């Protein structure tokens, strides 16, 4: 229709994109998780045993997460 | 064997759950303004007189008692419906200092899912066929099925929700 048609090409080309960046975000946020809870675990029984500093280096780290997904959202 | 793939709607650990379904809930919005923009015209006011899925299903729209539109125009007024909760920050708060409200699922995320899926079911009921004649029923599938999977994973549809498309949505799960 050479007007359907070119915003077919374009809808076809988003879901590529999107759904690509979509999985790029759910295993890289699965992998950064995973080196913290390795890195809370091989500090959790050395010296100092500090089960808050520990405990809130988790939630630094979850609301330092929490505010990357919020901004997927609120494009400008 | 083991299960899916786009169980990318699982949350992910040790993070609010208001967040996971309000980034979803805009993502969703998102996919479905893409796949109705592009059979913006062969869904007209002559060819859909009346927001329809199969001819026991229609959805009205008020503006105060529901009345009956075309398609085209109900889709116009639910994405400019959408926008006004997405702008009202005491509901989706784009600043990060901000809070979502009491019961942000059950008032926010459901009403808006529930809307949503209509237009899943205008088109598969009103224009496979046309999908069918542009590789889209590929890009449908995959963003009808992920909206069951989000959809499933969090119990935010009943059954009575997926009206018409009830029967097919049972192949899944
Ligand atoms: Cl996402
Ligand atoms: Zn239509």
């Amino acid at each position: 229709s050479n007007k359907t048609q070119r915003v077919v090409s374009v809808c076809k080309m988003y879901f590529l994109e999107h759904y690509c960046d979509m999985f790029d975000y759910v295993i890289s946020r699965r992998q950064r998780t995973k080196q913290v809870l390795e890195y809370l675990q091989q500090q959790s029984q050395l010296p100092n045993s500090d089960q808050i500093k520990l405990n809130e280096e988790w939630s630094s780290y979850l609301q330092r997460e929490h505010q990357v997904l919020r901004k997927r959202r609120l494009k400008p | 064997s083991e299960g899916v793939l786009n169980q990318a709607v699982k949350l992910p650990r040790g993070e609010d759950e208001n967040e996971w379904l309000a980034v979803h809930c805009v993502d969703f919005y998102n996919q479905i303004n893409m796949l109705y923009g592009s059979i913006t015209e062969f869904c007209s006011p002559q060819t859909c007189p009346r927001m329809i899925a199969t001819n026991e299903y229609e959805y009205l729209w008020a503006f105060q008692p529901p009345v009956s539109v075309s398609a085209p125009k109900y889709v116009e007024c639910l994405m400019r419906w959408c926008q006004d909760q997405f702008d009202d920050e005491s509901l989706f708060p784009s600043k990060v200092t901000g809070t979502f409200p009491e019961g942000f699922i059950q008032r926010v995320i459901q009403p808006i899912l529930r809307r949503l899926f209509r237009v899943y079911a205008h088109i598969y009921c009103h224009h496979f066929n046309e999908i069918l004649e542009l590789n889209l029923q590929t890009v449908l599938n995959t963003s009808f099925r992920h909206f069951c999977l989000f959809a499933q994973e969090f119990e935010l549809l009943r059954p009575a929700d997926f009206g018409p498309l009830l029967e097919l949505v049972m192949e899944l799960r």
